């Protein structure tokens, strides 16, 4: 418990691995400290244990290291974070040091990183909806309470300009549902991985713009920092968002900027590994992998917090079909996905309603929670849309004069849609205001088209012009 | 027993020196915290363990002890409203013993011993027994729980407990050998129990959707497969078939999937009213949970013990639904272990008896003679989860060779928010024949042509589309347009189906005969007008259009009434213009 | 046309490389089992 | 009309299959009693001999706790042991040197071996 | 017609009862030789 | 007898054993475990130190201290005689049918040996199948290995089924002939399931079709080993019974698909590099192994005759499978979805099929002198009929000239008359008087095809000759 | 072993117009022909075999199916020499080889063809040698690669592909033999992709 022990017998050094023999009372998925002879301490984790000798996945840089100076010591059996109240406005790196030089926090709790899994007996139904100010997230592709909803983005698109708008936009609304009426803001966990300058003093003047930063926690591993510590940090961000939300009654907003860096240190340790890969080399548990860092998220039943999470990933050649985007699709609730083709028209942001998806919409919409007739337009939107672009097809063809009435009627109506719904640059629309553009939208089309709404909404809202809110 | 000790560990696999004399496939504790594991490589003195449960914190030299018997499940009373984790432990008490998260070594019993039941024998002293044969009765939520004798036990009764309560333990029936029959046995979850004969399908699995009922029928005892990629809607079809299928009892397992929405069912399903008997709906479903962080290994457990209840029902004398979530997860924890084991892959990293392995589970529906004598059927419907759509996987090849029913699930439609997003080009069905005399029965004595006239106007109009693709709709004659029409209408009013809806979620075989019919009647109408030069362009704005896609809406039982005015309405639309 | 079977060559060589990268790794791992089996038993 | 033909063509093979199986019963009831018959000793020295030269090498010969005083010459004039197993009967056991193999020579069990080899022959003597 | 199934029944116990009774012949004989194959 | 208990390794489906140098590669062994339950397996390797024994069924109950292996077989053999004729067996030659075991008259290498290529003679008389689209248009001669191509829910297995009812020789037409030839049906079906398996029995059973069939079924669920054995097996019971006891037998592989799959997962269970897409590379070889053991012998009389039965992958034709079976078969019959869906059945498209063989087998003292014209004719106008079906889409039925409208009109009535037959039995008069009947339509001297003779013999039928009765 | 090999000089005069006037070929040269199937390849072959001036025919059958070997093995024991009158079959040699017989006789069939007609020309004659199917001998070797776990390039095949059919088709031409005669060696390789 306090004695040091040290092992020394290091037989093989290599890449981010690291063999050591006669260590059999290194417990699995035991943390170690690796000494070199200068002096100089370094961070490894056992991924596997055996009499014979002992693997060591290194967190750093192997530089220096030698065979016969080397030595290991063991620092806890089970990989632990102190997690404390005290930790709202602080900045950590990628294995939860402080890097702004305040002095560490004194832990209440010592907290396994990895966690357990919920009992599905003790969670509860997401129900609480959250008006992001944005109307192709907000009418479409709603988004409740103790979601996981994450960004998928291209190389060039702004996917971080949403997320800090979601982040300074984020509110949820206690007078249409009734509720007990509560102003408590969101607690926002970031984290970051292999992330680069720029994006960084992006994100950093912007929470500072919104103030922001006292209370908020920050999990920063840039992109030239070890690439090994990448496994940790996820899950000492959601480590620590879970014990806020589910021990101080916290709604606990998370962010974590680049899956994609994720998987590429997950696929360097399963080469070094030989493990048999998936599809494109990556391991075959990377759904297992991926699954226990998106699976933290949700709401409890008897508590009041919850924890809400915003992965960000980067699609590597715009292609949906690449394995990150199919395990984080197969594994998360609905996903946002960014259009290059929206982007280079100038539309911000740049969001295509039609590969997007909210599994959990239904639970948070309709009388009582926003409106009545949330759903029926969501839907007639989503049809009418779909028939514009049918028709965008049809007309590079056979030439646009060559349409009739009715088709011309939807092509209007798409470009309308996209100019005008889509593109809403960086203003906070509430719910109304997105529920009134979309029926002004709507009014284009003949009343007989909209199959999907019925008739008392049609009565009660059809037929106001969209230029008595612009022009 | 068998007493060895931990040599290697790495993530879910435990190699165990000094197990000399284990055999395979066994349940063994690893560790002082005792975590279930199973033995599936012997060599030489050493075993290669699978742990069903997180290892991180486990060291070399602790103690291993097999317990010489293989995976197995109590079957009996006390099964029908409850939710299990993948090896049969009650999550509720897991939830009392534990907190909010589950933690490992955790041993609960699967049949609560505390409660009592309303005993009534059958049997009396003297009589010989057999396999399969009815011990006496308990009353289960509506439900009349029949204590069967275990499928291998031969003997003749000597005494019979008197009619009162008792706990699940209690010797109720005692043979002439001595042995003691509780209300309760164990079985091996990978041996098929034994039947007495496999019978023809001739009888209906009413789903509740219009395209799955009448496009691609499944019989009673078949098998269907419904791939997809993520969003398509598997999940939410397979809830909708447990909401309102007519089998009596529903087997729900989800094998690594969200665990969201186990709690949707576990808050929904209370709520809810059985079909048939009127009860709550929850009252005779069980559900199987292995959510996705949770232990790999698991995942197989859970569809055996999925299958393995099933098959108990199903020879209690009752008609049962097996919905799996997903089988590639199943895939996926095998192409795991096997890494582990540092095998030869074959294909996509899987091992070569993953076809072997989905052909033994699917091989357990069927339609039988109970050992009892009764009748009883398991139906299996099962959805696959290709990567990237990509219906080339293994899986789904492999799938396509044994399932009856493929119910294929398209991109594009549920992009536009058109569900339940069927592929009709790519789906098919093999129990449309057999079903045939049941339908001339019990739904109209022409069904069958009906719906092969409406199997052939999509035909004609899928033919059509690869010209429309070239040329543009205006360019084709007046009939194509027509063709065209009625198949956009057959698509938007018939095919379509709003699961959420109040009405529209269910759907009885009657009201689609109707609304095939009315759509038939006004194709026919409209072919006679156009023939005779009334323009097709004034026909797509005739007042009863609306009518026939908006009759979805109409209640089940207005139905009748709403369909004779809408019939009466196509004669004269037609009639009166002459 | 041309567009068209540029598309179908392309993904076809695509798919070929993968293919080749599969029966590489493979012949790696067999490689290894036999080097371990036959060294040290 | 090929209903009558079907019923047949079963009778008279599961006719032949019921002449054939109370051969068979016969005759195992037949084989059971040579350990009466005088000739037993030169049976299972027979049945020794044959079974240690179908095992070279062998260690030594399982048997009969009643049969091995007829053996008790072969196994010192072979030069290996000889056991005691009431199990075995009528037949020997001899359990190779590694202790991995060995080899039986019970009659029941040639019968049952050589049982698809005769059923041919017994055909032909009943039937041809 | 079931009369040419009843007729073919009568031909089929017929049958079966002339099999047996030619068995019943050389029922010994083919005993007698397996007994004798069987033993070395 | 000897057994061997020495195992030192049980994992995934093999054994390793030890001192079992006495064993012969590629022989059948007994396992068994403590409980007295008895397996199969086969040894797929020898060597001085230990022997590889892949399992059948699963290694559940097996262990290290209690299981024993002893020998069955040197080689795996099947006892055959002629009284297999109305029996099923399981695929390893085990009845299933609850009748008394056959008395074999001898016993054969499953494996056969190949035919010397100076003994075969040229394949010259037809098989008639009763179906119309195959007697006419791609007639099956004897000798020939002609498959069929379906699809997922294409109905293959009642196009088997009929075609095992329906066939038979036809010596009346090929001079005065012999009025007795034995004819016999081989049916081997390769991981079919339940529903199949009893479609089957009750179709080869309420017909008496049974009475001059035999039956090798294996299940899905069965041993993939016993898939890879049963076409062998109907092989080597095909090829004793026709080449000695003169019999004319046609051999029906229900599923190639699977016995590939079988093949595929067999291949890498022993650790053994796949060639393309996965099959190993000797696939070819093992097909061409079963697929040639068919054919017609001189100085013989007896025959054998193979329909294997495919489904394509993805109908792709692209598929390994299907492409390989192309360059071993002589042409193929191919199945189309939109004929099955439009309710035809049986559903052969005759524009992709094709025989090989065909013009060998007709002509004159085999079938009619007119039957090559009349099915070329017959393809040629359907060729035109659809063709002129997709252009009177855009351009109307108006603007078409009358010929344009007569091809449309024969192309509708010859889908609706000659392929759509159902369940009926058509010999081959029957079938070319309706195809007469149809070429009736369309007028003479668009006959380009037809003789003169044949014409003033035969032209000018009307459709009500078959339409009173279609 | 040959003295010298010589020009193509001289005509391989096979008696078909089209062949001999547009698309000629000298004697020890190359030629190709696809198999499709009703065009009548067969019947040209055999017309090679009757009409050309090659004083000896070897023919190569190395993966054909059953049947079509027994067509040709049928056909060629009636045909009649022109020159003489008597059977075409006193001037030939055939090689057959089916589809199940081993691969390894598959794979070495051409060279067997091949090494008779060397022989054949190395006495003084003419000899045109005719290799049926070059791509059933294709697959044989890519199957024979495959069982020795070779890493394969484009569909399949082994890298050594193109070097083994250059080691094939450069044994002919026309050459001065070691006995200071003259002789050639034609070769028509039919082609089906
Ligand atoms: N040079 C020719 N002279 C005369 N008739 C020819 C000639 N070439 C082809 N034919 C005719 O055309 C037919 C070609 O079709 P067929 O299938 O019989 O050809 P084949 O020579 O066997 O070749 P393949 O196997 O490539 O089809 C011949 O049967 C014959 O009737
Ligand atoms: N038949 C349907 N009717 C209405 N909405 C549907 C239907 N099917 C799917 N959806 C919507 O689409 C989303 C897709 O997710 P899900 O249905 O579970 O499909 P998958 O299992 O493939 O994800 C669901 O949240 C659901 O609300
Ligand atoms: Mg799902």
């Amino acid at each position: 418990d306090l004695l040091k022990k040290e092992y020394t017998g290091i037989t093989y050094i290599s890449g981010p691995l690291l063999f050591v023999e006669n260590a059999k009372d290194l417990a699995y998925g035991a943390i170690v400290d690796i000494k070199d002879g200068t002096g100089r301490v370094r961070g490894g984790q056992v991924i596997e244990v055996s009499e014979e000798y002992a693997v060591i996945q290194v967190f750093e840089e192997t530089t220096g290291l030698d065979l016969a100076t080397t030595s290991v010591s063991l620092v806890e059996d089970v990989a632990r974070l102190g997690v404390s109240k005290e930790m709202l406005g602080r900045r950590f790196n990628g294995i939860g040091k402080p890097i702004d030089g305040l002095p560490p926090i004194t832990p209440e709790k010592r907290l396994p990183i990895t966690g357990l899994p919920l009992n599905p007996v003790a969670r509860r139904k997401p129900e609480q909806f959250i008006q992001t100010g944005i109307s192709t997230i907000d009418v479409m592709n709603t988004l409740v309470r103790g979601q996981k909803l994450p960004i998928f983005s291209g190389s060039g698109l702004p996917a971080n300009e949403i997320a800090a708008q979601i982040a300074r936009q984020a509110t949820v609304r206690p007078d249409l549902s009734g509720e007990g009426e509560k102003e408590e803001p969101f607690a926002v966990v970031f984290a970051a991985m292999g992330i680069t300058q720029r994006e960084l003093s992006y994100f950093i003047q912007e929470f500072e713009r919104t103030g922001a930063l006292s209370r908020s926690v920050l999990f920063l591993n840039k992109a030239d920092d070890p690439t090994i510590e990448r496994i940790l940090t996820p899950r000492m961000a959601l480590t620590v968002a879970e014990y806020l939300a589910f021990e101080h009654d916290y709604h606990v907003l998370v962010i974590l900027t680049d899956m994609t860096n994720y998987c590429e240190a997950l696929r360097e340790i399963g080469a070094a590994r030989e493990e048999i890969p998936g599809r494109r080399g990556y391991p075959g548990y990377m759904y297992t992998d991926l699954a226990t860092i998106y699976e933290r998220a949700g709401v409890v039943e008897g508590k009041k917090g919850s924890v809400t999470q915003i992965p960000i990933l980067s699609m590597p050649d715009d292609d949906r079909t690449h394995p990150i985007p199919d395990l984080t699709g197969y594994i998360t609730e609905g996903q946002i996905q960014l259009s290059r083709e929206l982007h280079r028209k100038g539309i911000y942001p740049p969001i295509d309603p039609l590969p997007s998806l909210s599994r959990l919409m239904n639970n948070g919409v309709g009388k009582g929670k926003t409106r009545e007739d949330h759903k029926q337009v969501s839907d007639q939107l989503y049809s009418a849309y779909a028939n514009g672009v049918d028709i965008r097809k049809l007309v590079a063809i056979i030439g646009e004069d060559a349409l009739t009435e009715n088709d011309r009627r939807y092509l209007q109506f798409a470009d309308a849609f996209e100019r005008f719904f889509i593109n809403q640059g960086q203003q906070n629309r509430s719910i109304e205001e997105s529920l009134q553009i979309a029926w002004a939208l709507l009014s284009m089309l003949p009343q007989g088209e909209l199959k999907r709404i019925s008739k008392d909404h049609i009565g009660k809202y059809y037929g106001q012009k969209l230029e008595e809110i612009w022009g | 027993m068998i007493q060895g000790v931990i040599q290697k560990i790495a993530g879910p696999a435990v190699i165990a020196k000094g197990m000399l004399g284990a055999r395979m496939y066994d349940i063994c504790k690893v560790g002082e915290e005792g975590l279930v594991g199973e033995i599936i490589r012997l060599d030489g003195d050493t075993a290669f363990v699978q742990v069903y449960e997180d290892t991180s914190g486990l060291k070399v030299g602790e103690p291993v002890v097999s317990t010489g018997l293989p995976l197995a499940v109590e079957l009996g009373p006390g099964m029908l409203n409850g939710i299990y984790d993948g090896i049969q432990r009650p999550l509720e008490r897991i939830r009392e013993k534990t907190g909010i998260y589950i933690t490992r070594g955790v041993v609960v019993h699967a049949l609560d011993r505390e409660k009592k039941w309303a005993w009534t024998p059958m049997v009396k002293p003297g009589d010989e027994v057999r396999g399969g044969m009815v011990l006496g009765t308990v009353p289960e939520f509506g439900f009349t729980h029949k204590i069967l004798v275990p499928p291998d036990v031969r003997g003749r009764v000597k005494e019979v407990k008197p009619a009162g309560e008792y706990t699940v333990e209690e010797p109720v029936v005692v043979l002439e050998d001595g042995t003691e029959l509780k209300m309760y046995h164990t079985w091996p979850v990978r041996r098929a129990r034994p039947v007495q004969r496999k019978l023809d399908p001739n009888t209906p699995f009413l789903t509740g959707m219009r395209i799955l009922d009448v496009l691609f029928p499944v019989a009673m005892g078949g098998t269907a497969a419904i791939p997809g990629p993520f969003g398509a809607g598997k999940s939410v079809t397979q809830q909708s078939l447990a909401k309102w299928s007519n089998a009596d009892v529903v087997v729900y397992v989800g094998c690594g999937e969200r665990g969201n929405e186990m709690t949707d069912v576990l808050v929904e399903f209370p709520e809810l009213t059985d079909p048939k008997t009127g009860g709550p709906l929850m009252h005779r479903t069980v559900l199987i949970a292995n959510t996705s962080n949770m232990p790999v290994a698991a995942r197989e457990a859970s569809i055996y013990v999925g299958v393995t209840i099933a098959e108990y029902f199903r020879d209690q004398g009752f008609s049962v639904a097996l919905m799996a979530d997903s089988t590639s997860r199943w895939a996926e924890a095998l192409r795991e272990i096997s890494s582990r084991l540092e095998e030869m892959p074959a294909e996509e990293g899987y091992p070569p008896y993953l076809a072997a392995r989905l052909a033994a589970f699917y091989e357990r529906a069927g339609k039988v003679i109970t050992l009892g004598g009764e009748e009883g059927a398991v139906t299996i419907v099962g959805a696959v989860s290709p990567p990237g759509g990509d219906m080339s996987e293994p899986v789904t090849q492999s799938t396509l060779r044994i399932v009856g029913a493929f119910w294929r699930l398209d991109a594009s439609l549920a992009f536009r928010r058109h569900f339940p997003a069927i592929n009709w080009n790519g789906s098919y069905s093999l129990f449309t024949s057999a079903l045939d005399p049941w339908y001339r029965e019990n739904v109209a004595e022409d069904y069958p042509e009906l719906r092969d006239a409406i199997s052939e106007l999509l035909q004609r109009e899928a033919g059509l589309q690869e010209i429309v693709q070239l040329v543009g709709p205006d360019a084709l004659q007046d009939a194509e347009r027509l063709v065209i029409e009625v198949g956009r209408i057959i698509r938007e009013d018939f095919l379509q189906q709003n699961a959420y809806h109040e009405v529209d979620a269910y759907c009885s075989m009657k009201k689609a005969y109707g609304i095939m019919k009315m759509i038939l009647a006004f194709y026919k109408e409209a072919e006679a007008a156009i023939k005779r030069g009334v323009s097709i362009d004034e026909i797509l704005q005739l007042p009863v259009l609306e009518r026939i896609g908006r009759a979805r809406y109409v209640s089940e039982e207005e139905f009748p009434a709403y369909f004779e005015e809408a019939m009466k309405e196509i004669q004269g639309a037609f009639k009166a213009l002459a | 046309i041309p567009g068209i079977r540029a598309q179908i060559r392309f993904i076809q060589q695509v798919l070929e490389q993968r293919e080749r990268e599969d029966t590489f790794r493979l012949k790696r791992i067999k490689g290894k089992i036999e080097a371990r089996e036959a060294e040290e038993e | 009309e090929s209903a009558g033909e079907l019923l047949v063509a079963t009778a008279r093979t599961q006719a032949r299959g019921e002449v054939l199986e109370e051969v068979r019963r016969r005759v195992r009831e037949a084989l059971e009693a040579l350990p009466q018959k005088p000739e037993w000793p030169e049976v299972v020295r027979k049945l020794a001999l044959e079974a240690l030269e179908a095992l070279p090498g062998a260690k030594a010969l399982v048997a009969n706790p009643e049969d091995l005083p007829h053996l008790e010459a072969l196994a010192r004039e072979r030069g290996v042991e000889l056991q005691a197993e009431p199990a075995l009967r009528l037949g020997v056991r001899a359990v190779g040197a590694e202790g991995k193999t060995q080899v039986e020579n019970s009659l029941l069990a040639r019968l049952d071996r050589a049982w698809d080899a005769l059923s041919s022959k017994v055909a032909q003597a009943l039937w041809g | 017609t079931e009369a040419l199934l009843a007729r073919y029944r009568e031909r089929a116990e017929a049958e079966a009862k002339a099999v047996r009774e030619k068995a019943m012949a050389r029922l010994d004989e083919a005993v007698a030789l397996v007994l004798k194959e069987v033993l070395p």
